[PDB]
RNA sequence: UAUACCGCCAUCUUCAGCAAACCCUGAUGAAGGCUACAAAGUAAGCGCAAGUACCCACGUAAAGACGUUAGGUCAAGGUGUAGCCC
């Protein structure tokens, strides 16, 4: 998957820039794993990181 | 026999066999098919088994001014250089052997969604290099002739686009491949709609039209919504410049009447421009995310009228049964609102 | 820094004035009367769209509307110098036999083009393949006849809308005016009503050339000096 | 259908030379003979002997110059001598063609007993006739 | 470029909307001219029906 | 194994059609495209034709495309695939 493919790409809830691409700029909503294909592995992770 | 000898072009015609019978009507597969390979590309003029070194041939004709005599090489030095060129000839055929990633479109084995490139320059230094090509069907038609019979033809769909507004369609048509989608795709740039765009990213209003017994019923959108359509009609909304809006494709579902009726629909659609120099008022969009502010999106460049639109009671308008139903909740469908890859 | 102010001085210039070329005076109501511009065919030969310009039909027979003829002919004309001035191909098509040798002639002597023949397919659609990849297309058509030999419309209204060609057209009562940009509803029959078009066409094409050369010498001789 | 020595047309894409584009009923009409000997004359003798040599000379001037002949060859023989010329390409250098004409008209002299003298005309690239 | 959908609009339309979404480069040495002085009707193509039932010109006798 | 082919041919042919590349028509469907007082076709190339051989400009030869019959020929020779190697 797109995290999982890149080694140097660290889900932390300080890596502000990476988290933004995973929720919609235009209403704020983090977007489920079908949509950018992301495993439910680190989608949990995101979604953690992001709140 | 030395004079029984045939050269390279006599034996690999014969050993392909492209021309026979049993490639004239469909008679024959594609799986055994085998490729010419030219045995002259690595070889060098002058080199043997025995390993001879001629001067100004193999070798150079002078070393250190003077001029070489034939030579030999070793038992070992011949072996390494038949060893190398054993090397070469296996990486070459390595590289044949590769498959390049050939990104693919909507199927494996599906032409449609698959990107031909920009079309091709005009003669008098015309370039297209901003639109962008994508194929949308490719049929393999047939006609009855008297001396062969059948007569296999390509019938392709394209549609072109730079991504601003202006894209158009085109169908191909040739007895080879190449041919069909070079016609389409040349023929598509000289046929091309402008579309208006609302915000540069949806449509300006709900569109519901009937191209022959194809109904497209395309609704505007707010940003971030995507394109939640058929898959035909998100690459040509990709091309028009599109990114968020809803339709749906009911009748028949001839990829002809679909593209025709598209850009039919789109092209006929009235601005908020348009609407307020029509009937001479402002056009006031009331936003849900921005409370009661009236946003003035359009105004009449003439003459603004006095008198209030009349305001009929209840409005005359039909109604689509699949919308009301919607609203209502009394639309149970286990295939809508699907988690999707973003479009 | 010199380009800008040229076209400025004599390619927008002509286009701030309602009648630069003065078409005005080529024409009057009179004059299209004595022609007999307003005789259209019989009723029964009308076509649906022309009956905007119809003034009404004496005994059967559709009386072209000549208030509606002078202000369509005004901007026709106009729209002819203006192409004219601009050093535009201008190019006459007509398919009526009893005036093809008067619509060559008119062509050959403004300085411009005439195809009174048959119109073979592909002249404006396949220009590149017919003529040469350098080939220029006419900047204007003036159809005298939009009506070919079968009493239907001329292929090349259809072509030159396709190439983004502006079109003038005499159009008479039985003639398709939706293509033509600019229809100008007349008698497309009586040698009086042609003759009438030919001296028209002529003269705004001739002037306009001529003012251009005015314009320019002027704009020369003062640039030295 | 007749096939002898006949390029078939194609797209119009396949280069042919002028030899190429002639069908074997204009080998006397508008095309000559790549081989000019006495053999075949009325009464003359040694008319096989003459034809096996021709055609191993154009065999042995194919694999000699690997992919520089850009045409058939023209064999002529006047008394004793033989003479072979030759159109090739500009791509081999031209030590590795002078090499080739001294090997080949060396070896050719040793093999059937005369002087063998090789005439080289080097062309750009193939001369196309036409395109069937 | 150019568009050749003669039945779309009219060519003042089609080519005003090419000039502006910059497919055409330049635009024609008529388009000027065009906009200066246009025509009463826009040239749009328009398809003539048959009329049916009570539907009657109105052109009128001339008495 | 000619039902893998080259090569050389039969046959319609005692035919005149096969056509790349464009353009237009059918609502941008398979497809179709002529009217000379002409109404959408322009068409490289190939064949026919023309030229050439024989005693002429006649006649006879030669020539005769793309395709049709998986037509004939692995036994002219070459050759893909499979098989044999006391
Ligand atoms: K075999
Ligand atoms: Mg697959
Ligand atoms: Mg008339
Ligand atoms: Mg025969
Ligand atoms: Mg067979
Ligand atoms: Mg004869
Ligand atoms: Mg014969
Ligand atoms: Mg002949
Ligand atoms: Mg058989
Ligand atoms: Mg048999």
């Amino acid at each position: 998957c797109p995290i999982c493919r890149d080694h140097k790409l660290h889900v932390d809830f300080r890596n502000v820039k990476l988290l933004e691409q995973f929720v919609c700029a235009h209403t704020g909503i983090i977007f489920y794993a079908p949509y950018t294909g992301v495993c439910v592995k680190q989608h949990k992770r995101l979604t953690q990181a992001i709140q | 026999s030395f004079f029984t000898k045939l050269t390279a072009d006599e034996l690999w015609k014969g050993a392909l066999a492209e021309t026979g019978a049993g490639a004239k009507k469909g008679r024959g597969k594609r799986t055994k098919k085998k490729k010419r390979k030219d045995l002259n590309r690595g070889q060098i003029i002058g080199e043997g088994r025995y390993g001879f070194l001629w001067p100004g041939l193999n070798v150079p004709l002078m070393k250190n001014g003077a001029v070489q005599t034939i030579a030999q090489r070793s038992k070992e030095e011949q072996e390494k250089v038949e060893a190398d060129m054993i090397q070469q000839r296996e990486e070459w055929d390595r590289k044949k052997k590769m498959k390049v990633k050939r990104e693919r479109g909507w199927s494996g084995n599906s032409w449609g969604g698959i990107s031909l490139g920009p079309p091709d320059p005009g003669p008098c230094g015309e370039t297209y290099e901003d639109f962008d090509t994508r194929i949308l069907e490719v049929r393999n038609v047939f006609t009855m002739t008297a001396k062969e019979g059948r007569k296999k033809s390509i019938r392709v769909l394209v549609a072109v686009g730079n991504g601003k507004g202006a894209a158009g369609f085109s169908i191909g048509k040739a007895t080879d491949r190449m041919d069909a989608f070079r016609k389409a795709k040349n023929r598509a740039v000289h046929h091309l709609h402008y579309i208006e765009r609302y915000e540069d990213h949806t449509i300006f209003h709900d569109i519901s039209l009937r191209f022959k017994r194809t109904h497209i019923k395309m609704k505007k959108q707010p940003k971030g919504y995507g394109l939640r359509c058929h898959r035909a009609i998100i690459t040509i909304c990709r091309l028009i410049g599109i990114k968020d809006m809803y339709a749906k494709v009911s009748g028949s579902i001839n990829m002809l009447s679909l593209t025709q009726g598209l850009f039919r629909g789109l092209s006929r659609q009235e601005t908020h421009q348009q609407l307020a120099d029509k009937k001479g008022l402002h056009v006031v969009e009331i936003r849900e995310e921005c409370g009661p502010l009236p946003i003035v999106v359009a105004s009449p460049r003439g003459p603004l009228r006095k008198d209030p639109e009349p305001e009929d009671e209840v409005p005359d308008v039909k109604l689509d049964w699949e919308d009301v139903k919607t609203a209502q909740g009394m639309k149970r469908s286990v295939w809508s609102n699907l988690k999707r890859a973003a479009t | 820094e010199d380009s800008t102010d040229f076209n400025d001085k004599i390619l927008n210039e002509p286009l701030k004035h309602s009648d630069f070329f003065n078409v005005k005076e080529l024409f009057s109501v009179r004059s299209l009367f004595d022609a007999r511009v307003h005789l259209g065919h019989k009723a029964g030969c009308r076509h649906r769209f022309m009956e905007p310009y119809i003034f009404g039909s004496r005994l059967d027979h559709d009386i072209i509307d000549l208030e509606q003829t002078a202000t369509h002919l005004q901007l026709a004309l106009n729209f002819t110098a203006h192409m004219a001035y601009r050093k535009g191909i201008i190019l006459f098509i007509s398919r009526n036999r009893q005036f093809s040798y008067l619509i060559e002639n008119m062509a050959r002597d403004c300085g411009e083009y005439a195809h009174t023949r048959y119109f073979r397919g592909g002249m404006l659609t396949n220009a590149r393949l017919l003529f040469g990849p350098t080939v220029r297309l006419p900047d204007l058509i003036i159809f005298l006849h939009t009506l070919n030999n079968i009493f239907e419309p001329h292929v090349a209204v259809r072509d030159a809308a396709k190439m983004n060609i502006p079109t003038v057209g005499i159009v008479d009562t039985n003639c398709n005016p939706c293509l033509i940009t600019y229809p100008v509803p007349g008698n497309d029959d009586s040698p009086l009503a042609v003759h009438l078009y030919c001296r028209l066409f002529q003269t705004a094409i001739t002037r306009a050339k001529e003012k251009r050369q005015q314009v320019e010498a002027l704009y020369r001789l003062q640039g030295q000096k | 259908k007749n096939r002898a020595a006949r390029v078939r047309v194609s797209k119009g894409d396949k280069p042919v030379t002028y030899e190429e584009a002639h069908a074997p009923h204009y080998i006397a009409h508008r095309k000559g003979w790549l081989s000019l000997h006495t053999g075949n004359l009325d009464g003359e003798d040694h008319a096989a002997e003459r034809t096996v040599e021709d055609v191993f000379l154009r065999k042995f001037m194919w694999g000699t110059f690997p992919g520089c002949l850009a045409d058939q060859l023209v064999l002529k023989r006047r008394g004793n001598q033989l003479e072979i010329c030759a159109v090739v390409l500009r791509q081999l250098s031209p030590h590795k063609y002078y090499f080739l004409v001294g090997y080949s008209e060396t070896l050719l002299s040793y093999f059937y007993k005369c002087p063998v003298r090789l005439h080289l005309q080097t062309v750009p690239s193939k001369v196309v006739y036409k395109y069937l | 470029a150019g568009s050749r959908l003669e039945t779309v609009g009219s060519i003042f339309s089609r080519t005003r909307d090419l000039v502006r979404a910059g497919v055409l480069k330049e635009k024609p040495l008529w388009f000027d001219v065009y906009d200066a002085f246009p025509p009463l009707r826009e040239p749009v193509f328009q398809r003539p029906r048959v009329r049916y039932g009570k539907a009657k010109a109105p052109i009128q006798d001339i008495w």
